This record gives C-alpha cells, structure tokens and sequence, in this order.
C-alpha cells in the first residue's frame, strides 16, 4: 500500500516540474485537466510559496511539501473530487486572490496566512461526506461536534495536523502570530463551511455595498477573510467546460454516491438535486446554488477585492453551458 | 577503399538529423530509417532512462526499469554490450543511447545484422558514433521541443494579462 | 446549523449541507 | 521631409513586429521604454484589434492602420512626450480596461467604439499645448472656442479627420451606430480633458460609491464612459519608475519647455510647478495633480471596473518614488 | 589526397556550429576565429540582407543597402563574386551568407588570401559549402534566439495572470 | 473652463490648464 504511495514520492523525486506560470494556476479559469494530484500538490507548494507567508512565518521546507503531499494522501480514495483536487481548486482561488487579486497592499499578511492555511484545511480528509451525511449517517465525528461538524473537523485538524509531525509549519509563528492565525482560521474554516458563511456574510454586505469597508476596523477585515474564504471552498465550479463537465459532473455524479448512501444507509425520499434522475436537470438547481452563494459573494469580492472579479466571471460562463445539460 | 564511407554516413546523419530539430517524429522517421538502411539490423528498439526507468516508442511506448533486466543493466551501467547469441533474433546490439555523456539517457538495442550473422565488435563503436549524432539529435530536439511546450504554455497563462 | 427558513429547503437542494 | 516619414512607412513595411502578447501593454504597468513610435502604432492597431469594434462598425483596414501612422506623423516632433505616445498610454489605458479589464460583459460595444476613438482623439496633433497656453498665447483656435479648447478641438478633429481621408473607420457605420459614436465621443472628448471631467465627475461617483450603478440606465453608463476616458487621458503615470523617470521628468522637461513659454511669450510669475527651479520638488506638485484626478478616479474605477485595478495601483506605485525626487 | 581535409573542414564545422546553438554571440566567435584560421583572409566583414538592406557587426554595426554598393550588388543578386584585384587589402571574396537558399540572407566578403596571393575559383564555392554549415547554423540559431526573447518576453507580460 | 475654486488653483499649479 504505501509502498506504492512512495514511489509517488519519488515521483515528487524523479519528475518534471512544469512551472505555475507555466500551468496556468494564476488565471481564475483554470485547466486542471491535465495535472497530475503530484502536479496539483505542486501549486499548492506555489500557494504556500508566493503568499510571502514562508518569510513571515518561518515555515520549515519539506515539512511543508509533505504538509502538502501527507494531505494529498490522507484524504480516501473513493471520494470522486472531494480530496486533494478540491483542496487545489480552493487553495488556487486563495493563492490567486491573494496574488492576483494584489489584495496584499490591503490586509495583512498575518490575515493572507489565515486564508491560506484555512482555505487548504476548508477540507481536510473530506471523505466524501458533507456535514449532514455524518449528521444522520452519524458517524462519530458527528457526534464529536454539532454545527458545521466537517468543519469544525477541519478546524480540529488544523490545529491538531499542523501540530503533528511532518506539517508544523506553525513552529516558525510568534506567539501572536500564532493566536492570530489559529484564531482567525478558526472563524474562517468555520465560515470555509458555505453554511456560517451564510451566517456571517449579511454584516459584509452591508460593510461592502455602500464602500465604506475598512482594513482599520479589523473585524470586518477578517469577516472579509471569511468570505474570501466561502469564496474559495467552492472554485472549482470557475474552471472551464471541456474540463468543468468533468468537474461538475462528478459533483453531480459525487453526489450521487453520497447520494447513494442517502438512498441505501440513509433512504431518504431522493431530493431534487442529488437524486441521479436529473442527470439533465441537475446543473439547474447548480444554478440556484450558485445564485445563492457564489454570485451573491463574488459580487461584493468584486466592489472590494479586484483582479478577483474573474473567479465571479469564472463561474457565470458555466451557468447557460450547464444550462445546457440543464435542458435535456 | 571501402575503408573511406561509413564516416560520411555520419555526415549524412548529421546534415538529416541537425535539420529535423522542429519535429521530434519526423526525427524518429529518419532515424529509423537511416537506422534500418545502415544497422543492417533487420529491427531495433531504443530505451530511454529516467531516473530509474528506460522509456520507449519501439506508436505504442515500452517500458522497463534501471535496475530490472539486460538492456536494463545497461541502464544501470551504460556499457556498450554485444549479444552475439540472442538467447527472427538471433543477436542483439545492446548499447546506450548517450548524448552528452556516457551518463544512461537511453538504451538502444539492434536485432540481426545483415553481413556476418553475428554483430561484430566492428558492430558497437560505430553504432555508439552514430549515437554521438543521433544523442545529440535527442537531447537538443527535445531541448527544444521543451522550451516550445513549456513557453508556449506560459503565453497560455498570459492569455487573461 | 440553524439559518433561514428559505435557506433549508435550498439547503436540502443545494451543495451545502 | 516626407519621404524619411515614408522611408519610416517601409519601416511598417519591413520590420520584425512583437506581439501585443509579447509586449505586456495588457499588463498595465507595461514598459513603453523600448517601443518606438512604429511599435506603438502596432499596439494601436492592437487597440483597434480587439475591442471587437471592426467586426461591430466595419472599420477599413490599411485606412485604419494608416489612420494610426498618419496620427503618428502629425504631431509636430518639437514635443517631448505628449505626441504619438501619449496617445499610446492612453488608448493602452482604454485598449486594456476594455479587454483586460473584460467590460465588455458590461457595457455595449457602441461604447467601446466611443471609448477608443475618444482615447485615441484625447488629445489629436498635440502641440506641447494644452487649453489654457492657447488661451493666453491666442493661437486662432484659441478664438475658435472657450472651453477646453484643445479637446473641443480633438473632437473637431474626430468628426473631421474620421470624414477626413486616410481616416475613414466610421465609414463601416450604421446611421445610429454613427450617431451615438460622435455624440458619445463628443461629450467623452470634452471629458478627456481632465477639467470637463472634474465637472461631470460627481453625478458618477454619487452613482459609484453606493453600488448603485445600472448599465439600463444609460447615461450614467455613458458618464462612465466618460470617467474612463479621463482614466486614460493621463496613463503614463501607470508606468515603471526606470521608465516612469523618462516620463514624468519629460512631463517636468516638456512643461518646462510650455513653461518656458510662460516665461517668454507669456511671461507669468512662476507657478511651483511648471517653474524649472522645482526639478527637486515638481513630484509633489504631480502628486497633489494625481490626487486630484488620478486617484479619485481611479477609486470609481476600482469599485465598478474591476481588473483595471492595477491602472490605480499602477500609479500609486509611483508616488512615493516621485516623492523621493521630491525629497532631492 | 588533400581533398579529403577540407571536407573535414565541413565536419569540424558543422560538429562545433550545431553545437554552438545556446548563443549566437559565442557562434560569432567560433566563427571568427575558424574563417580567420582557415579561409586564409587576413580579414572579413559579414553583411545580413534585410529587406534592402545589409547588416553587419564588422561589435559596431554595419551598414549598406541592396542596390548600393558592389558587395549591396552582390545582396541584389547573390552572385558569388571573387575580386583578384581589391582596387594589405589586395583581393576580396564577396558572396552571399546564403542558407536554405540561393537568396541574399546576406553578404560575405573575405579579404587577402594565404596560398596563392589572389583568391581563386577554389577560393569561391568551398566557401559557400562553409557557408552551407554557417548559413544553417546562422538562421537556426536566429530562429532560436527569436523564440527565446519573444516567448520569454511573452511570460513576461503573463505577470498580472 | 469654470471651476470650483478649490479646483481653480489646483489648476492653476497643475498639469490641467
């Protein structure tokens, strides 16, 4: 078993890298059609590279590729796209909103180390099950917390991963850079759930639309964290759509194996959306998904975030072409 | 006499192979059939190594690791290696790719020479200078069939600004 | 995770939850 | 005379010619310090390229890349810096918001054909002159209006030059296309000055500010228009310090050269900036200029246009560095 | 007998200029110094055609359009053209750098000739077969060069994305 | 070119007329 898992690390050892200007991370439309999960890890070594995050934090170097490559093999390998894909796509939006989006010369870099290590641990070890899964499968992680309780999770195993071998990447961080950044994660990866982010984006609206934000009044400086970091969990819906009917297709198809355990460990009557039957209505009740927290937040990380306006564009050019599968 | 032409060939390999840089197929075109036309071998198959495996066309692609086999120890070696009893095969020229440096980029193997059942000694050398142009031939075209792929990716990426 | 009574059913149709 | 000017014209016609793509003027601080005159006249037809307009209006071709070197030709080569290539940062500065910036999701390609033409006619056969020197030196033009005299006249110079041969791009047009093309054009070159601008600013930004803003509601989106075309009218400033040095100390050098003339043929006590003896404290006097335009500006420009972020950040890099030279 | 050398001559140069592709600067001193030491010409001068005109390093520029000059006569046709008579500059072999083609990508000129004080008809198209070797190497690794700066250039600009 | 006169002389030591 890991015999095989470390010749993968010897692929990490023995291959071509193609660089991230190269692989095209940085544009919000992304092809992650040809990358490998080694390749995906790599940018992922991009996204904790170029966040300056490494200089300001003193992250050890291996420890942090083999952060990157021990979540690369934690997650299950039965989940469809949940596992480290997932982590790449919404790190990628984190790294790219941070870089791209130049949101650096605003908040701080202390708030830029929140996002990114929250946004890599929106999911950690996801196996495929979302929070109501565990909630009524009830697996004891379920009964670990109550709200959020993949997340809540992912805050419990980022303060407990990053303190476990191979992933302190934390040990360089002072003392209060340190409570800084648990702490800000903690509010984070509970909003990188799309659920307390429904909870807390109302007060960012209301800060957003009228451009009276401000990075001096810090709570709703982190609150925009929280919602850069919503923002990220679901980015693999802005990829392209040669590649993104693979992408959303196996949200689709995803869903439907969570969704078979909806209908074998669970036998609820099916709800619209993950019942396989609307294999052709499905990308609609994407749409209403996608109304209803992407849009409604990449339009206020449009009026304050900039260069990020594409990761809303990203998206929206899906919506007709899922349509499109959405009309039979 | 006779003694005055196989060089030449190798001028006829380089004005060929230093002018089908653009293409690395087109290359392996004339390579198998300046191979085939001057090998006397009646088939060949080239390895090339990466790291620990040798990787090959001969298009479906063959494989087999550094440490594993025959022609794999010459991966691991690089000798140059006749094999004047096979086991139609009945020889096998078992030499490096090269390029550079005696260093494994490859392993070639020649099967079944016409003139003399047997490879000769004479049948190593001169399958290895041939190697000197057609290494080159490899490793440049690819050098820059690389800068091609990857650069052009970059412009790719350039695409939103 | 309580929200509103709107979100629910959209949440019980939707990629959250 | 002319015929080094056409020896230049097989210069277009035998010379190696960079890719737009090559040649970085999508990213906003793009270095124009290697371009020649010819080259800038290429990224113009760039700018005409791909703004989707000559698909849209039916522009000529030969007559528009000619339109371009005839425009290049006809600033009169006594000028420092506001001739051919002024109207190359400012038509980059319109090229890249409407396409870099992807506006065009936004609003209708009628005002894209506004937006370019204008930005290319922002300032037509400039004479190191702006409005107030012709209205104290009394050149006739000066006499032939009141306000902004110099772009009252870009505007004379569009409907006529346009019409005028070796220039007709508007000839491809539609009745209404063409209607709204010079009206559209006419109200943008008079806020391509940055007076005109500072009059029909405050409309925009009480529309701006509250994320209020409508592209059904047209003249709004027309006085955005507008906003843009001051946007542009100014772009140099955007570029890089060793290059950005040639610019400014050219606008020192050349409003020193017009300031000479405010010192011979009009003979005023100095003001601080245009007066020579403030080479060590001009930046500053650009800075309270780039505050009072660029910056407000570009601040609307941020909030609705969005990947035309960095044209704001790409001057603010700038100010500090200028201030340095204003610091001696 | 000597026949043989001078075809090696062809070898040693197409065994260095193809490998000399990394920089065409360094292929200019590989150039120079193989011209000086085997053309037997005291000295050289290499025009490059461009549309009507001829560019040169003799590094200061050089410069002389296609329809004047004899050597810009010889960029309007190509003509190999050997100059017994100069007018120690006593003979000039003017022909073009050619390539792929008969076609002016330029214009050689050597000066005063080692064995025999004239240039000779055996002073002309062993020169254009030098001239094969350096033509292909040239606008190969022109082409090379090109690719390197625009494409890089184009990454360059990929910055913002 | 009327103006306010907080403008005014912000033009009249500034790159506008």
């Amino acid at each position: 078993s890991h015999m095989e898992e470390t010749r993968e690390l010897q692929s990490l050892a023995a291959a071509v890298v193609p660089s991230a200007q190269t692989l095209k991370i940085t544009d919000f439309s992304f092809s992650d059609f040809e990358l490998s999960d080694l390749e995906t890890a790599l940018c992922t070594i991009r996204m904790f590279t170029d966040l300056n995050l490494v200089q300001n934090f003193q992250m050890k170097h291996e420890v942090l590729c083999r952060w990157i490559l021990s979540v690369k093999k934690n997650y299950r390998k039965n989940v469809a796209y949940h596992n480290w894909r997932h982590a790449f796509n919404t790190a990628q939006c984190m790294f790219a909103a941070l870089k791209a989006g130049k949101i650096q010369n605003k908040l701080t870099d202390l708030e830029i180390l929140a996002l990114l290590i929250a946004a890599l641990s929106h999911d950690l070890d996801h196996r495929g099950v979302n929070n109501s899964y565990i909630q009524r499968s009830e697996h004891p992680l379920a009964q670990l917390y109550c709200h959020s309780i993949m997340e809540h999770h992912h805050f419990d195993q980022c303060l407990m991963i990053l303190n476990s071998p191979g992933n302190q990447i934390l040990s360089g961080l002072s003392i209060e850079e340190y409570k800084t950044t648990l702490k800000i994660i903690k509010q984070a990866i509970l909003a990188t759930d799309l659920a307390l982010y429904i909870k807390r984006r109302g007060e960012f609206f209301e800060l957003i639309r009228k451009n009276q934000f401000n990075l001096e009044d810090p709570h709703q400086k982190e609150l925009f964290l929280a919602m850069l970091m919503t923002a990220c969990d679901l980015s693999a819906i802005t990829k392209p759509w040669p590649i993104q009917q693979r992408i959303a297709e196996l949200v689709a198809t995803e869903f439907w194996e969570q969704g078979d355990l909806e209908r074998t460990v669970l036998q609820q009557q099916p709800i619209p959306m993950m019942d396989r039957n609307k294999r052709d209505e499905l990308p609609k009740l994407q749409v209403g998904f996608i109304d209803f927290v992407c849009t409604q937040l990449y339009e206020a990380l449009t009026h304050v975030s900039e260069d990020c306006f594409p990761l809303l564009d990203g998206c929206r050019k899906n919506r007709q072409k899922w349509q499109a599968l959405a009309e039979q | 006499q006779k003694l005055k032409c196989e060089c030449q060939a190798l001028l006829q390999v380089a004005k060929n192979l230093f002018t089908h840089l653009d293409d690395v197929s087109v290359l392996l075109q004339e390579i198998i059939t300046e191979a085939r036309n001057l090998s006397n071998a009646e088939i060949c198959s080239v390895f090339l190594l990466d790291q620990n495996e040798l990787v090959a066309k001969v298009s479906y692609e063959i494989r087999i690791p550094a440490d594993q086999g025959i022609a794999g120890h010459v991966a691991t070696t690089g000798q140059i290696l006749n094999i004047p009893d096979a086991y139609r095969t009945r020889n096998i020229l078992c030499f490096p790719i090269k390029n550079e440096n005696q260093e494994v980029i490859g392993v070639a193997e020649l099967v079944n020479k016409i003139n003399g059942p047997w490879f000769s000694k004479f049948d190593e050398d001169l399958a290895t200078a041939f190697s000197i142009y057609c290494g080159i031939s490899i490793a440049h075209s690819l050098l820059y069939k690389k800068v091609n792929e990857a650069q052009y990716r970059s412009h790719l990426a350039n695409e939103m600004m | 995770e309580a929200f509103n009574h709107l979100e629910l059913h959209e949440l019980a149709q939707y990629g959250i939850i």
